[PDB]
Parts: structure tokens; C-alpha cells; sequence
């Protein structure tokens, strides 16, 4: 395939799975159904009036001057029983509809007056808001349209219905005003695929007339798939795309017959999903550029959990908590061996270009700071050692003073500094510090809405037992409820802009205990397991939950989240605590607790708790 | 969020700051005048809201049982099956019908009929719900697929629905339905979500505290149970949902077997579990799962209730055992999921007392109908030996094991446990001691010494033969040297000592004597076990520890001891040694030492219910 189709595809592609793609349908798809087309209407009428069809070739006008006069001579009811007769007709829906519908168009805008699409969507159970009139445009159930910009048959088989005769097409501004802008402002705001056209369409032409208007570089331009059997010459392919147009042929790509329309289509619809799935990595800086565009990101946040890097991935790989990489759904070219490889031995590190050289090095500095190591078949000697890089962990409450009471030098700065003051219990400048941060700013502005209706939750508990003491004013405590109450959590992720909703997709489960969710249910299997183990007296299940419980703490208390002092944070700690020190006391007898335990047990452990341990 | 709905039924007031409709609504419920006083459409829209509210469970505010009615959720696979048979009246039968279809195994017709309704759904709630369960037997397929790499469903029909199911994506499913769905129903989004239950897991930590919160635990599952079963939510099959059971119902039952022992402890003299405990338990939790809560908890300690309900229950397990493997059956795809159900049911059974009908139902379908490959004989007999502990061995179920015993001898056995047909001999005479099997006599008196194989298979079965038919076996074996000797106690050719098999021990010790310069430890336990009187067992002492070790312990000395042996003893030896009052103070003296050493359980097993 040449680059720019490569490239094209890729666009498309990205715009799909972003949700703003739109298919732009036209007479070509109908035609592939066997639909009636329009000049047989012609014909008929021609036929009609006339008596006699054409000699000749029907010109661009004639299509709507002859239904034109038909309906000035004959009058509306002959022009719709013709109509009714030629368009009363059942047909089925081409591959080339569910190949459309399979790229799951945001819109689909339609020149047909038929309901192949409609019927098409109610097969594949997509439900669009079908609008073909103007009083749908206010009407419309649904923010997903199908948009039929020149009417349908629905209200009847009726010429008032649809934009066939060119009295239709001179008064279509006037009498379209509702679906023409929202044609436009759907083109100005999505991704346009054309199918079904001819590059001479008059809707085409019209559309680029539009395009001419709009200021440069202000739009994106549409992409065109052209099905004409002869390849596009290089002329015309020149001056439509120097007038807004990306054209991808298909007779370019494949080759087939004349009258092949149907495999022309299917050839540039087959293209287009089978690289849905497809990444388009071949060389080596191409593996570089995607890790990088997915990691780059989270280079805002100081520590990762393993198990959410799953996610960044789309579940492509598994990442264990020892370090190591397993290939989990990637059908594509391995990107991650590949750098693996490229980490291991410099030589074809050496033989990347320099921006990439510099963007292999950053993917390596954050997979080394995160632990990941390598393959799962490369795999060695791995040993559990943990650093936590945080002041409030260590209980550093003089260093922790130190640091609010100096200048903040940055956001980032203001963040840690937030964190701590919510650590050393002045929740009111906390909260008044979060406020700011969040003024001022966007991983750290989410991170501090987060973090600031979570110090408003543990405000507001703490209020209830001391009154069920006045540390917070009533001013202050009136200010934070007006406003908190506005505020919900559930939807913080979803008032994101639609980067960080997909660039920060692992931070959305900060918002409830979804971030627990994982680690809480491999801890219960884990201890059913350990405890069926120890008792029948025969990697290891306690490693596997020590590690789990290390990355949770390092990624709640390295990225200063008000979640550590979660209650359920706790017992999640507590329990992991009490597992691994069952099966150290198993293991003696037949493992052994550092500093980061013994702080651990201390600050997630009660007295009751600590007692239960000694006496079992 | 305006108000707090309550798992036992109460109504909270948690952020409106308007007017109180809902304690408004509850004021009318009490009294008739208010109710009265309403215009007619709106008594009439009363009235209903009374209905939703009563079936909901909703009764009051704080001021002022379970039961799930699916077909699914008890297991009625008949009824199930004659309501899909039925020709649907509407498309909730129709979506009714497709979950039933999903949950009989039968996944293609409920593709299909979830694509039809989805065809002929456009509130659009049952739309939105068979889209979510459409792709849900779409995962299910999927993964069955892959399990299965028997062919179940049609290569054409895997590929259409992965060319439907295409780039279909669950979470814009919501999303693209119409806002006034979205409106009104934005409580079912959760149902297209990837995990729906970490909430209540995350909550089940209150379970683990050791310093209601059961109640509470166990009524939200109940809410998600009757949600998920009631609305027809292919969901409830996945693993995510089985796992969410499964460590609700653990932590529940240990926590409850915690305050038990704490208040042993502390006062020195609490789970109940019921008919939807005991299907949650059969349905959602596997053979290791259960044993994983019999050793963590007493499970005998629990109180079973609702019994007859659980009876009936297993007795329709048993039923659909039968028809599964008594005919053709065999729905793969059904037998996969309900294979696992069916045996956690009779595995649990133990806990339950059963009639004395039901029992013979039980035991007929768990001998016969329960397939090998999931059920081999060790097995199978010990799920049985389970079942014959709350209720004792009746003359049915002795009947039942005696034809089992006797279709066994016909067929004359792998065994994963090592446990085989001598076992359920052992366990029929352990009840009515006097048992003799007429149909064992008939196939004895036809045996020649052609068919070996059914000679050694029962002459383990001895006991349970006459007169004449063990005079008959006992031809077709000979004890001429030591090794046949051997063969024959294990396998029970003699049970009492002859003096020629005296003679001949003795030959073999003789034999080993002189060529000092296994036979032999278990010499000395018959010698000790008085199974052997012969009074000269004294000069073989010397070469093994063993030996005199059990000959004679008042000479034995105890620096050669090895602690192990007694691991291999059984309950009669160690009962036997620990009432010789010798010998005694030396095996308390070598298992203190050993347990003090390392807490090893089976050795305090063996200290504390013998005291040896």
C-alpha cells in the first residue's frame, strides 16, 4: 500500500475508535443493493411527457430539469404515483451497509431516500436517530444521527418528501435550513468518509463550495473513497485534494472488473476494518513512537501499578507484579518484546534516530523506576525489594513541616504540599491548598478534585464524631458544604476532556473503590490458597501478595493520594499483613518482616488486630 | 441520593434539601384519608407506587426474607423447559425465554432469540438488556470455544455471530440509547460495565474485622441474587458473580465461626443456614472451595434450616443427573455448568438431614447416573460415607449399594482418593453388620477359574457372601508360600491366623536371619495386635527397630525410635498402643518432643484423640 493510504487508514482508523467518524453515504452503496436508481425515474418520466425515451445521454441538468417538468406539466400526483410505483420496492441491505455500521460511525449523513441504511441499523441493532424532516432536527431521541439531508419516503411516497426535481435542489437552503447546518456542523466537528460518490457528484461539489469558505487550516479534511473501475489519474486526484479532499481509490488498491463494484468497495470497507485492530508497526522506531505515545502521559505521575498497565495497553499484555511481561491479547506485531530486545542489547538501540533514541531512553528510565524487567520467558532471579519515596510514609511530620512551610516552586510542588498538610491533619489548609492547586491548573487538576472531595469526606466524619472540640469554623465548614454538594465524584472522569479520558484511563478507578477492586479479590483467593496450602502442610502466593500490596502503597503514597488513609485502604493492608505474617510463622516452622512492614503493621494494624497475630 | 434505601427496607434522608415526598409517601401509605384525599389519576398512580414499593421491599422510614422468583435460580430445568416449548405472547416472555435458554445450555438458541428481540424491541429497557445479554452469550460462547480446544456449536455459527459481534462495542451501549433512557434508566449502566460487584467486595473487608455488618453483607447479596436471577441477567453465570458468592458466603461463615470461638473463650458455654444458602453454596462454589470452609469453620455447627426445601432441591438435582445420563441427554454446554452445581450440592448434603425417599433418589442417581470422569469410585464413595452422617445407613440405601456393589462385580476401577468397591462393602457392614448379598452368592456359584478377574476383584467383597459362596471363592486361591500369604491378608483371604501360616511367617524370619549376614514390621504389629500368638517372635530381635519395637517394648530401646512411624499407623494400632500401659510414657514423651520441636498437625492428631 502506498504511505499516504496508509496514512489515510490510520486517520480513519483513529477517528473510529475516538467516536468521530462519520460516513457519508451516497447513491453508490443503494446502487449495490439494487435499488432503483434515479435515471430510470428520468427515464420513466421522459418516457411520460415526451412519449419516447432519450436519443441520447442524460446531461447533469437534465436529471432534474425532466422530473421538473413532469411535475410543472402533469402535476404532483403523477410525479408521486410514479415515484411510489418506482420506490414501493423491498430490497436487502449490501455487505457494504454492514461494513459501514461495523466502523461505528458517530453520524451516518445520507443522499439516499431509501431506508437500506435505516434497515441496515435496526438489523445490526444500532439505534440512530433517523432524521430526514426538519421537525426532527428538535425532535431527534438521540445524539447519534441519520442524517438523510435530502429526505426519505417514511411520511409517504411523495415528491414534498424528498430532493429529486432541481426546484428541490434550488430551494434546499430555504427549505433545509435545520438539516443543511447540522450537515455542516457534524462535517465541521467529525472525521467525513465519502462513499459512494463520483467525485462529480453535485453534493460533493457543493460541499467543497462550502469548504472554500472556511478559513484555512480551520477543518479537517474529509477522506473520499472512490470505487470507479479506472484508477484515478493523477491530475484530478491533484486538484480535489488541493480542494479539501483525501481520496483513497480503490481501483489504485486492488484490481477488478469493470462492473466489479461490489468488490471495490468491500476491498477499501475490508481494508478499513481489518485495520481496526492493526497498529501498523513494522520497523523498529515505529515500536518506540507507540510505547512512547502510551506511556508518555503517565510521566506526570511518579509510580504506576503493574496491574494497571494492563490497561494502558488494552489488555494487549500482562504485567506481573515481579516485573515481567506476558503476551495476553496482542494478535499484532510484539511491540514490547521488540523493545525489549532493544533494551537488552544496544546494537539496534544504536541504529534509531535521534528523536526516538531520546524517547527509548525515557520508556526505559519509567520501566526501570517501575519494575518492569523484561518477558515472562526471559524471566531470572527476581527479587521483591521496595522503595517508597514519600515523606508521609516514613512519618517525616518535621520534614513534612518544613517542606508546607517553604515557597512552592511549581504545581507539582503544591500538589506534595497539599498531600502533607492532609497528612499531618490540618484538612482546612489542605483543602484550601487543593482548591488552589485546582485554580491554578491536567493529571494534577484531576488528581486534585479527587484529593479535595476526598479531604471534604474525611472533614466531614471527623465534624460527625466530635460532635456525635471545634477544629473547622462554621464558615468554613458552610463554604465546603456549598461547595461540595454540587460536586460528584462518579462524573469527575467523564468532565474530562477526551485526551485525558483516554491518555489517563487507569486514574478513573481513583474515583470509587474500583482502584481496590483487583488487588481485594486476588487477596481473598490468595489467602483461601495460602491458607489450604499451610494447612495440608506442602510464583509464591505470599510474594505475589506482598508485591501487590508494595505497588498499592507506592502508588498511593508516591502520587500523594488522600487514599491511604481510606478505611478500606486499611483493612486491604491489614489483611495482606496478617496473610504473609501467617505464612512466614508456617514457613519458621518446617520469611521475615523489614522496616517497611513493621511501619505497615503500625499504621494499618489496631490493638485487637496486633493481639489476634501474637495469639495465632 | 436524595434519600438512603436501606438492604432491611427503611428509607433514610441523605441530601434533598426540598420537600420530603418520600416521608410524604410513606404518610399516605399508613393512612387511608390522605390517599383518599388525592385526585383519581394520581390515587390510581398511588396505588401502583404501593405495589412497586411492597414487591421492592420498601416498607417505611427509619422512624418508623429472601425470596427470588426465578425458574433459573431454583433449578426447575422441567418448567423451564415447558415454558420455552410455549409460543410466546410478548417480547418479555420472549426475553424470559432466552435467559432460560442461556441457562439450559442451549446458547445458540438464545443468540438468537436475544437478536430477535432485539429486532422487535425498537422505553427500550428490554432492548438495552438483550444487547447487554446478547453479547453476554456472546462472551460465553467465546469462552467455551476455547475451553472446549467436541464441537458444540456449528463452525458457521461461530462465524456469523464473530462477523455480528464484530468490533461491537459493550460500553457505547448506553451511551448511544436514547436520552430519555438514559434519563430514566440510568441504574441499568452498570450492567454494561466490565465489573459490577467491587463495591460490594471492597465492602466485604467489615467481615475480617476482629475487635449488623453479617446482616447487612448477606441481605446485599441477597439484592444482587434476586436482581440479577429475577431480571433475566446472563451476568449472574460469569465468574466475576460466582467469585463475588463465593467469598461473601466464606467470610460470612468464618466470621461467624470467629465470635463462636471468641465467645467459647471468653464465656465458656451463629452463621444459620437456609435453603438460598444452601443453593448459593451448590451453585457458586467448587468441591476445594467448600473444603477450604469445612477446615477453616465447623460447618457441623451450623444449623441447617428450611430442610425440606433443600431436600427437594437435591432430590431435582439427583432427577436432572438422571435424565442428563440415564437417556441420550448430554448437553455438553449444560452438563459443563450443572456437572459442577450438582456436585457441591451432594457434597453439602452431608450437612442435611434427609428423608428416607429422597436419601434413596440421592444415592441412586450419585452410584449409578453420576458420570466417572467427574465422580470416579473414591469419590463416589465418599460423598456417599458423607451422606450417610447426619442420616444413618437405611435398608433402601444398603439395597441401592448392594446393587451398585453387584453391577461392579458384573462389569469385573481407577481411582484418584484409593478408594474402591471394598470400601462401600466395609461401609454397609459397618451399619448393618449382618448383610449378605444374594445376587454376589448367584455370580460366586457361576465362577470358574477362567475369569480371573473377577475372582480378585471380590474377594475383597468377602464378607458380603454366604457359606458356601466364600467356600467356593476361597478354591480358587492358594496360600502356598509367604508372598501368596501376603497377598491374601491384604486382600483378606484370611482373617484368622492358622498355625501353618504360623509356620510358614516363621520360615520366612528363619530365611531373613540367616541372610542378615518390610514382611517383617508388619509381623511385629500382628504379633503386638494379638493377631499372632505364637510366643517365639523373640529371636528375629535385633536387625529392624520396627520389629522389636512391637514385640516386646519393655526391652525396646527408645534412642531407635523414629517419630514417623506412628504416621503410618492406623486408629486401631494407635488405640491398641495407647491402652498397653507400656510403652506408653515413651511415644507421650517422643510427641511432646516432637511437637514441641514443630507444630506438625498430623503428629497432635495423633496425641490427642488416642493420647499416644
Amino acid at each position: 500500500l502506498d504511505n499516504n493510504v496508509v496514512e489515510c487508514i490510520k486517520e480513519i482508523t483513529e477517528s473510529s475508535r475516538n467516536g468521530k467518524l462519520v460516513f457519508f453515504v451516497g447513491a453508490g452503496v443503494s446502487t449495490l443493493s439494487d435499488y432503483p436508481q434515479w435515471w430510470r425515474l428520468v427515464d420513466k418520466y421522459h418516457e411520460e411527457l415526451y412519449g419516447s425515451p432519450k436519443k441520447g445521454n442524460y446531461s447533469s441538468d437534465e436529471y432534474l430539469r425532466i422530473p421538473q417538468i413532469f411535475y410543472n406539466v402533469k402535476g404532483e400526483m403523477a410525479f408521486d404515483g410514479i415515484l411510489k410505483d418506482f420506490f414501493q420496492v423491498d430490497k436487502p441491505t449490501n455487505p457494504i451497509h454492514d461494513k459501514i455500521l461495523a466502523m461505528n460511525p458517530a453520524h451516518v449523513i445520507t443522499t439516499n431516500y431509501d431506508n437500506l441504511i435505516d434497515t441496515a441499523c435496526w438489523k445490526r441493532g444500532k439505534y440512530f436517530s433517523v432524521i430526514s424532516a426538519e421537525e426532527d432536527v428538535a425532535n431527534a431521541t438521540s445524539s447519534r444521527y441519520l442524517l438523510k439531508v435530502h429526505g426519505d419516503f417514511r411520511k409517504g411516497f411523495k415528491g414534498e418528501n424528498v430532493v429529486l426535481k432541481e426546484d428541490d435542489y434550488l430551494n434546499y437552503d430555504q427549505n433545509y435550513p435545520l438539516i443543511s447546518n447540522l450537515m455542516k456542523t457534524i462535517i465541521a466537528t467529525h472525521t467525513i468518509v465519502f462513499i459512494g460518490y463520483g467525485l462529480g457528484d453535485y453534493n460533493i461539489n457543493m460541499l467543497l463550495n462550502w469548504v472554500r469558505k472556511l478559513q484555512k487550516d480551520s477543518f479537517h479534511k474529509p477522506f473520499f473513497i472512490r470505487t470507479d473501475p479506472s484508477p484515478i489519474e493523477n491530475e484530478t486526484l491533484i486538484y480535489y485534494e488541493n480542494k479539501g479532499l483525501r481520496i483513497i481509490d480503490a481501483a489504485s488498491l486492488i484490481d477488478s472488473n469493470e462492473y466489479d463494484y461490489l468488490e471495490r468497495y468491500s476491498a477499501v470497507m475490508d481494508l478499513l476494518i481489518e485495520s481496526q485492530e492493526n497498529k501498523f508497526i513494522t520497523k523498529d522506531d515505529e515500536v518506540i513512537d507507540y510505547i512512547y505515545g502510551k506511556i508518555s502521559p503517565l510521566f506526570a505521575l511518579q509510580y504506576i501499578r503493574k496491574i494497571d498497565l494492563k490497561h494502558v495497553f488494552e489488555y494487549d499484555y500482562h504485567f506481573e507484579v515481579n516485573g515481567t511481561v506476558v503476551r495476553h491479547k496482542n494478535k499484532g506485531f510484539g511491540y514490547m518484546e521488540r523493545f525489549f530486545e532493544l533494551k537488552e542489547s544496544c546494537d539496534e538501540r544504536s541504529k534509531l534516530s535521534k528523536k526516538q533514541y531520546e524517547r527509548f531512553n525515557a520508556l526505559f528510565n519509567f520501566f526501570e523506576k517501575n519494575g518492569v524487567i523484561c518477558m515472562a520467558k526471559d524471566a531470572g532471579t527476581l527479587n521483591t525489594s521496595i522503595e517508597i519515596n514519600s515523606l508521609a510514609y516514613h512519618g517525616k511530620y518535621d520534614v513534612m513541616k518544613k517542606f508546607i512551610e517553604e515557597q512552592s516552586v511549581s504545581i507539582e510542588d503544591d500538589y506534595k504540599k497539599a498531600f502533607f498538610l492532609a497528612c499531618l491533619g490540618r484538612w482546612e489548609e489542605s483543602y484550601d491548598l487543593y482548591s488552589n492547586i485546582i485554580l491554578n491548573s491536567g493529571c494534577v487538576y484531576y488528581l486534585s478534585q479527587i484529593n479535595r472531595y476526598r479531604i471534604y469526606q474525611s472533614i466531614t466524619q471527623a465534624v460527625t464524631q466530635f460532635n456525635g472540640y471545634k477544629p473547622f469554623t462554621d464558615e468554613f465548614l458552610a463554604r465546603i458544604e456549598r461547595e461540595m454538594t454540587n460536586f460528584n465524584i462518579d462524573d469527575l472522569f467523564n468532565g474530562m476532556p477526551f485526551e485525558f479520558q483516554k491518555k489517563y484511563k487507569i486514574l478513573e478507578f481513583l474515583s470509587d473503590n474500583q482502584f481496590l477492586y483487583d488487588d481485594t479479590v486476588k487477596l481473598f483467593e490468595l489467602t483461601n490458597k495460602v491458607r489450604s496450602e499451610m494447612s495440608e502442610g506442602s510464583m509464591s502466593s505470599d510474594i505475589v501478595v506482598l508485591l501487590r500490596l508494595y505497588d498499592n502503597l507506592r502508588f498511593l503514597y508516591e502520587n500523594c493520594l488522600w487514599s491511604v488513609s481510606f478505611h478500606e485502604f486499611h483493612q486491604y493492608i491489614r489483611n495482606s499483613m496478617s496473610l504473609l505474617i501467617e505464612k512466614a510463622e508456617y514457613e519458621r516452622t518446617r520469611f521475615f518482616m523489614e522496616y517497611y512492614d513493621f511501619v505497615n503493621i503500625s499504621r494499618h494494624f489496631k490493638i485487637d488486630d496486633i493481639k489476634n497475630l501474637e495469639r495465632s | 441520593y436524595d434519600y438512603h434505601f436501606e438492604v432491611n427496607g427503611t428509607v433514610v434522608r441523605h441530601k434533598n434539601k426540598g420537600f420530603g415526598y418520600m416521608e410524604r409517601f410513606f404518610e399516605l401509605k399508613e393512612s387511608c384519608d390522605e390517599r383518599s384525599k388525592l385526585s383519581k389519576k394520581q390515587y390510581e398512580r398511588f396505588n401502583a407506587l404501593f405495589n412497586f414499593f411492597e414487591k421492592n421491599g420498601v416498607i417505611c422510614m427509619a422512624k418508623d426474607s429472601i425470596e427470588i422468583n426465578s425458574l433459573a435460580y431454583h433449578g426447575k430445568y422441567d418448567v423451564m423447559k415447558k415454558f420455552i416449548e410455549e409460543q410466546s405472547v410478548s417480547i418479555e416472555d420472549d426475553y424470559k425465554k432466552a435467559f432460560f435458554l442461556a441457562c439450559l445450555g442451549r446458547w445458540e438458541e438464545s443468540y438468537d432469540l436475544y437478536s430477535n428481540i432485539i429486532l422487535n424491541s425498537i422505553n427500550g429497557c428490554v432492548y438495552y438488556l438483550s444487547q447487554i445479554n446478547r453479547y453476554r452469550i456472546y462472551q460465553s460462547i467465546t469462552q467455551a470455544v476455547t475451553q472446549f480446544n467436541y464441537k458444540p456449536f456449528t463452525d458457521e455459527f461461530l462465524a456469523r455471530i464473530e462477523r455480528e459481534m464484530t468490533n461491537f462495542n459493550i460500553d457505547d451501549l448506553f451511551n448511544g440509547m436514547p436520552f430519555e433512557f438514559q434519563k430514566k434508566y440510568k441504574i441499568l449502566e452498570f450492567l454494561s460495565d466490565n465489573q459490577f460487584l467491587y463495591d460490594d467486595t471492597v465492602k466485604l473487608f467489615e467481615l475480617t474485622n476482629k475487635v449488623s455488618s453479617d446482616i447487612v453483607v448477606l441481605l446485599r447479596l441477597y439484592d444482587n441474587l434476586r436482581f440479577l436471577y429475577e431480571n433475566c441477567l446472563w451476568s449472574v453465570s460469569f465468574h466475576e458473580f460466582h467469585q463475588y458468592i463465593r467469598n461473601s458466603m466464606s467470610l460470612l461463615i468464618e466470621k461467624a465461626e470467629y465470635e463462636r470461638t471468641r465467645d467459647i473463650d471468653e464465656l465458656g458455654f451463629g452463621f444459620f443456614m437456609e435453603y438460598y444458602d444452601f443453593v448459593n453454596i451448590s451453585r457458586h462454589f467448587k468441591i476445594d472451595d467448600i473444603k477450604n470452609l469445612e477446615r477453616s469453620c465447623s460447618i457441623d455447627k451450623i444449623r441447617f434450616g428450611e430442610q425440606e426445601k433443600i431436600e427437594e432441591y437435591l432430590v431435582g438435582i439427583a432427577e436432572e443427573i438422571t435424565k442428563q445420563f440415564s437417556a441420550n441427554g448430554m448437553n455438553v454446554v449444560f452438563y459443563t455448568q450443572f456437572i459442577s452445581e450438582a456436585k457441591a450440592a451432594l457434597y453439602f448434603a452431608k450437612y442435611v438431614k434427609l428423608s428416607e425417599e429422597g436419601l434413596g433418589k440421592i444415592v441412586k442417581a450419585l452410584l449409578f447416573y453420576f458420570p466417572e470422569r467427574d465422580l470416579d469410585i473414591g469419590k463416589r464413595y465418599v460423598w456417599l460415607e458423607r451422606l450417610t452422617k447426619c442420616n444413618e445407613l437405611p435398608k433402601s440405601i444398603i439395597s441401592i449399594i448392594d446393587d451398585f456393589l453387584v453391577l461392579q462385580a458384573e462389569k469385573h476401577e481407577v481411582s484418584s482418593n484409593g478408594l474402591y468397591s471394598r470400601d462401600y462393602g466395609a461401609l454397609i457392614k459397618h451399619f448393618e453388620k449382618n448383610f449378605i448379598s444374594k445376587r454376589l452368592s448367584e455370580i460366586t456359584l457361576c465362577l470358574t477359574q477362567d475369569k480371573q478377574k473377577q475372582i480378585d476383584f471380590l474377594f475383597k467383597l468377602l464378607p458380603l457372601l454366604s457359606t458356601n459362596a466364600k467356600s467356593h471363592l476361597l478354591s480358587f486361591k492358594s496360600v502356598e508360600n509367604i508372598n501368596d500369604l501376603m497377598n491374601g491378608i491384604r486382600i483378606g483371604l484370611i482373617d484368622e491366623f492358622t498355625p501353618e501360616h504360623e509356620e510358614l511367617i516363621i520360615e520366612y524370619l528363619e530365611t531373613r536371619k540367616v541372610n542378615y549376614i518390610d514382611y517383617m514390621s508388619t509381623f511385629g504389629i500382628w504379633y503386638f495386635l494379638e493377631e499372632i500368638n505364637n510366643s517365639k517372635m523373640e529371636e528375629f530381635i535385633g536387625m529392624d527397630d520396627q520389629y522389636d519395637f512391637f514385640v516386646d517394648p519393655e526391652n525396646f530401646d527408645y534412642k531407635k525410635f523414629i517419630p514417623s512411624w506412628l504416621k503410618n499407623y492406623n486408629d486401631k494400632l494407635l488405640g491398641k498402643i495407647a491402652g498397653n500401659k507400656h510403652m506408653k510414657h515413651h511415644v507421650i514423651e517422643v510427641l511432646k518432643e516432637r511437637v514441641k520441636n514443630s507444630n506438625d498437625k498430623r503428629y497432635l492428631e495423633i496425641l490427642m484423640n488416642y493420647f499416644i
